[PDB]
């Protein structure tokens, strides 16, 4: 009436809960690069000589 | 601090154009618009205005 070993297992379960990948988009930056320093339009002389 | 009152490189006074730049800015001109109409010619003068710090409004705020 106790309790004996049994027959061995055949084979193991392994569960694991996994969610998937998504496309690659790799969006890099909102505003993105170095943008450049550049000429404030038109500027004009701001000064002459005399005479 | 407080504004010099004449320019370092040329001795041209620029003690009294304080509070007009400050009051062409208001008014929307350019600091280059702005630096012209007071007649700060030389890049030596602009310099003076253009990059002034005013911190005696800044110490001018704590207890007498
Ligand atoms: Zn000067």
């Amino acid at each position: 009436g106790g309790l004996t070993c049994a027959s061995a297992p055949q084979g193991t379960l392994r569960i694991l809960e996994g969610p998937q990948q998504s496309l690659s988009g790799s969006p890099l930056q909102p505003i993105p690069a170095s943008p450049p320093p550049q000429i404030p339009p038109g500027l004009r002389p701001r000064f002459c000589a005399f005479g | 601090m407080i504004i010099p009152v004449r320019c370092f490189t040329c001795g041209k006074i620029v003690g009294n154009k304080w509070e007009a730049y400050l009051g062409l800015l208001q008014a929307e001109y350019t600091e280059g618009d702005a630096l012209d109409a007071l007649g700060l010619k030389r890049y030596c003068c602009r310099r003076m205005l253009l990059a002034h710090v005013d911190l005696i409004e800044k110490l001018l705020n704590y207890a007498p």
